[PDB]
Parts: structure tokens; sequence; C-alpha cells
């Protein structure tokens, strides 16, 4: 859904149509997200500081 | 003939608690319309036009 804002999500209504379905049948209790960082010429290129 | 090499492939099928993922081919009869017929579209055995 396109929007032009930084915070305080709008009060508009938008349903979520279904997506692909996974027939797995496993256990689940925890999750974590993945992020991407950049290594330009400004940073020395080491993942320490 | 008995000393000639032979290729042997063994198929094994097992059942677990997971939903079935391997299924055989199905058949499909021709579609007749505007008549009092019986149909079964995977969720109900409905009779009608
Ligand atoms: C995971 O699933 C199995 C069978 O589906 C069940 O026996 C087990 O208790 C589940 N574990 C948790 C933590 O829910």
């Amino acid at each position: 859904t396109p929007i032009n804002l930084v915070r305080d999500l709008p009060q508009g209504f938008s349903a979520l149509e279904p997506l692909v379905d996974l027939p797995i049948g496993i256990n689940i209790t925890r999750f974590q997200t993945l992020l991407a960082l950049h290594r330009s010429y400004l940073t020395p290129g080491d993942s320490s500081s | 003939v008995g000393y000639q090499p032979y290729r042997v492939v063994v198929l094994s099928f097992e059942l677990l608690h997971a939903p079935a993922t391997v299924c055989g081919p199905k058949k499909s009869t021709n579609l007749v319309k505007n008549k009092c017929v019986n149909f079964n579209f995977n969720g109900l055995t409905g009779t009608g036009v």
C-alpha cells in the first residue's frame, strides 16, 4: 500500500489479500528478522564499529 | 547375460503426520450446463444446474 508518512500510521482501511500457502506442518515458537547494512568507502569495511 | 551390468532403482513410499504432497492424476468429465446434473468441485456434492 503506497503512503507518504514517517510515523503515526493512517486510519485508512486496507484488507490483506492472501499470499502463497506453505503446507509444512512443523513446530514454531520464535522468530527473528534480517537486516542489510552497507560498506562504502567512508567506513573502513570491518563489521566491528 | 547374467554378468552384464543392470541398473536398479528402488522406490519407497511412506506415510507421516504431514499432509500428503504426492498425489496421482485425476480425471475430468466434460462440463454440461443448463441441466439438472450432479457435480463435486472438491468441497460439496451439489446437484443442480
Ligand atoms: C510440536 O509439534 C508436535 C507434533 O505436531 C507436538 O507433539 C509438540 O508438542 C509440538 N511442540 C510444541 C512446543 O508445541
